[PDB]
C-alpha cells in the first residue's frame, strides 16, 4: 500500500511533468505575446595557429564549468582568463564551427571564484541568437546565474533594474530590439566580463546605438570575429577603444570625423593603431588546424 | 467522518483531522511517564477531554486512528483497544508505532528515527514499514535532562524559576533552550529577557548545557551507531542513508548539524550517510501526526483499520493481528 500511495506520488511526478509541458506551452504562447597597452599584451599572450591547440593553458577548465574543453578551446579560455588579468579587453576570434562557445562558458565559469569575479558578465547578441547561446550557457554552466532579456517591456525593464546590481549574476544578456528600447541601460556596470557579437548587423545602428555599443561600462570586453573586423571606421576604432579604454583621448573625443582625405590621413595612422589593435586578437583559422 | 489522527505524545498531545496538514490541537501532555499509559483512568480522561473540548465531536461518529511507542508493550496495545472501543464506540481503529509514522512523514519506509520527549531518547530503525525492536536502542539521555540541566543552572544564578506554577518552571527552560542553547569558548552571548524583565549574560552554559546529550550514558550518537549494529548486516547501507530526526525536544541551534559530524567520523567515511532536514520546530513538532494524518486519508486505510465490527467478532486479540 505504501508502493501503492508512491505510485499515486509518481502520478503526482506525472502531473509534475504536465505542469512543465505547459509551462513549455506558456512559453511558446508568451514568445507569441513577446595607446597599444592591450594591443602588445594581447600579442605577447594570444596563443595563435601552431599555438591553436599546443600552448600553456596555465587556466584550463574551471571549478564552476561542469563540462569538458578542445585543446584550443582550452587555450582560448586560458587566454580569456590572461586578458581579464592583465586588464584587457579581447576578441575571441575562434572560426566558427570550433566551438567559441565552449571557450566563452569556460571563461564565464572561470572568471570566478578567486576573485569572486562576478560582473553579471555580458553577450551583446540578437533578439533570435540569445537562444542557443543561453542554451549553451546553461549546459555547460548549469550553476552560473544568468538572467535573459527578451520579453514584454515590463520583464524587459524588471530585468535592466536588476542589472545595476553588481554580483547579482554571473551573466546578462541583451538582444537588438530591446537595444532600441534599451539604448542606454546597457551602459551601467563595469561588466566583469562583457562580449560583443553579432553587433555588425545591427538594425538602425543611429549614432544612438553607434555609441551605445561603443562605450558599455565594462571591467572586461570580449568579441567574437566570424569575419575579421572590416574597414568601416566608427565600428573598428571602436573596437579599438574597446580594446585599449583609458587611453588619453575619451572616446567621445573621437579625433576628427568622417574619412574626408585629411582625415584620411589621420585615419591612416589611426589604421596602423587600428591593425596593431586588431590583429593580436584574431585568433580565426579554418577547421583545417583545428576541425 | 473526517478521519480523526491523534498523537498522544509524551510531552504534548497533537490531534487533528487526517485531511487537514496540521494537528488543530497541540497541548501539553501526566499518564505517559515510561512511554506507555500508566494511569488509564487519566488517560481515558484526556482522551474524553480531546473529543470534547480539543476538537468538540463525539467519538462515536468519526473514523478514529490511535498512535503508540515502538517499544510500548502489548497489554498496553490490548487494553487501549478494550477501553476505546468500550467507552467510545468508535466505528473503526488502528494502531501505528510513533516512529513507523515519522518514517510515513518523510515520505521514506525504510530508514532510522531519532526521537526524544518526557524521559526518553530512542533510535529505532525502520525497514519496509516495519519496526526492528531488537535494534531499538533507548537512553535516558532526552530532553528532560538538558532542561535539568537549565532548571539546576538557572537554581545557580538564583532567579526565581500550584502545579501551573511547576508548568510555568517547566515552560520556561524549554523556551529558553529554544532561543539560547546551541551546540568564553562561546564568544558574547544573548541578552534573552524573563517575562518580569529578569536576564543574564548567558555564556558558555548555552554551549555546554546541550553537550550534555553527547557527553553528560550513551550520547546519541552512540544511542545510533550501536542500535545499526544490532540490526541486520545489509540493510545498515540503507539506514544511513535514510537517517531522519522527529520530536520538539531535538529542537536545538546547530543540533542536526552536530549530529552530522558525530556520525559522518563515526561511520565509515566510505558511507553515504544522509540526514533529512526536517529541523523545523513545525515540522518535528508535527512529523508523527503527518505520518498518521497521510495514513488514515489514503484509500486502502478503508481495509485497514480495525472497524467496530472486528472488535465484537473478536476481542483485544484484534490489535496484535491488524496492526503490525
Amino acid at each position: 500500500e505504501i508502493e501503492c500511495f508512491w505510485s499515486n506520488i509518481e502520478q503526482v511526478v506525472e502531473i509534475k511533468l504536465r505542469v512543465e509541458l505547459e509551462e513549455k506551452r506558456k512559453k511558446a504562447l508568451n514568445l507569441q505575446k513577446v595607446i597599444a597597452d592591450v594591443t602588445a599584451v594581447a600579442e605577447a599572450i594570444l596563443p595563435k595557429g601552431s599555438a591553436r591547440v599546443t600552448t600553456s593553458v596555465k587556466f584550463n577548465a574551471p571549478s564552476l564549468l561542469y563540462g569538458a574543453l578542445r585543446d584550443y578551446q582550452k587555450i582560448g579560455l586560458d587566454w580569456l582568463a590572461k586578458l581579464y588579468r592583465k586588464n584587457l579587453n579581447g576578441i575571441l576570434a575562434d572560426e566558427a564551427g570550433l566551438g567559441k562557445t565552449v571557450q566563452i562558458i569556460a571563461f564565464f565559469a572561470h572568471l570566478a571564484c578567486n576573485e569572486g569575479n562576478w560582473g553579471p558578465h555580458l553577450v551583446v547578441v540578437r533578439s533570435c541568437n540569445i537562444l542557443k547561446w543561453e542554451l549553451e550557457l546553461k549546459r555547460w554552466c548549469p550553476g552560473l546565474k544568468i538572467l535573459s532579456y527578451i520579453g514584454s517591456h515590463r520583464e524587459l525593464k524588471a530585468k535592466r533594474q536588476e542589472w545595476a546590481e553588481p554580483n547579482s549574476f554571473h551573466v546578462c544578456i541583451t538582444s537588438y530590439t530591446q537595444f532600441f528600447r534599451g539604448l542606454t541601460a546597457f551602459t551601467r556596470v563595469r561588466w566583469k566580463c562583457l562580449v560583443i557579437d553579432e553587433m555588425q548587423r545591427v538594425k538602425g545602428m543611429t549614432e544612438r546605438h553607434w555609441e551605445a555599443v561603443f562605450t558599455l561600462q565594462s571591467q572586461q570586453r570580449l568579441l567574437l570575429i566570424d569575419s575579421p573586423l572590416h574597414n568601416t571606421f566608427l565600428e573598428l576604432w571602436t573596437m579599438v577603444h574597446f580594446l585599449v579604454p583609458g587611453i588619453s583621448r575619451p572616446y567621445l573625443s573621437s579625433p576628427l570625423r568622417a574619412p574626408s582625405e585629411e582625415s584620411q590621413d589621420y585615419y591612416h595612422k589611426v589604421v596602423i593603431r587600428l591593425h596593431r589593435v586588431t590583429q593580436p586578437f584574431i585568433l580565426r583559422r579554418t577547421k583545417r588546424d583545428v576541425e | 467522518v473526517g478521519a480523526l489522527v491523534f498523537d498522544i505524545g509524551s510531552y504534548t498531545v497533537r490531534a487533528g483531522y487526517a485531511g487537514e496538514d496540521c494537528p488543530k490541537v497541540d497541548f501539553p501532555t501526566s499518564p505517559l511517564k515510561n512511554g506507555m499509559v500508566e494511569d488509564w483512568d487519566s488517560f481515558q480522561a484526556i482522551l474524553d477531554h480531546t473529543y470534547k473540548m480539543h476538537v468538540k465531536s463525539e467519538a462515536s461518529l468519526h473514523p478514529v486512528l490511535m498512535s503508540e511507542a515502538p517499544w510500548n508493550t502489548r497489554a498496553k496495545r490490548e487494553k487501549l483497544t478494550e477501553l476505546m472501543f468500550e467507552h467510545y464506540n468508535i466505528p473503526a481503529f488502528f494502531l501505528c508505532k510513533t516512529a513507523v509514522l515519522t518514517a510515513f512523514a518523510n515520505g521514506r519506509s525504510t530508514g532510522l528515527i531519532l526521537d526524544s520527549g518526557a524521559t526518553h531518547t530512542t533510535a529505532i530503525p525502520v525497514h519496509d514499514g516495519y519496526v526492528l525492536q531488537q535494534g531499538i536502542v533507548k537512553s535516558p539521555l532526552a530532553g528532560d535532562f538538558i532542561t535539568m540541566q537549565c532548571r539546576e543552572l538557572f537554581q545557580e544564578m538564583n532567579i526565581e524559576l500550584r502545579s501551573w506554577h511547576n508548568y510555568m518552571c517547566n515552560c520556561v527552560i524549554q523556551d529558553f533552550q529554544a532561543s539560547v542553547l546551541q551546540v568564553a569558548a562561546q564568544m558574547p552571548t544573548v541578552h534573552y529577557e524573563f517575562p518580569n524583565g529578569y536576564n543574564c549574560d548567558f555564556g558558555a552554559e548555552r554551549l555546554k548545557i546541550p553537550e550534555g546529550l553527547f557527553d553528560p550514558m550513551l550520547g546519541v550518537s552512540h544511542v545510533v551507531t550501536t542500535s545499526v549494529g544490532m540490526c541486520d548486516i545489509d540493510i545498515r547501507p540503507g539506514l544511513y542513508g535514510s537517517v531522519i530526526v522527529a520530536g520538539g525536544n531535538t529542537l536545538i541551534q546547530s543540533f542536526t548539524d552536530r549530529l552530522n559530524r558525530e556520525l559522518s567520523q563515526k561511520t565509515p567515511p566510505s558511507m553515504r550517510l544522509k540526514l533529512i532536514a526536517n529541523n523545523t520546530t513545525v515540522e518535528r513538532r508535527f512529523s508523527s501526526w503527518i505520518g498518521g494524518s497521510i495514513l488514515a486519508s489514503l484509500g486502502t486505510f478503508q481495509q485497514m483499520w480495525i472497524s467496530k465490527q472486528e472488535y465484537e467478532e473478536g476481542g483485544k486479540q484484534c490489535v496484535e493481528r491488524k496492526c503490525p
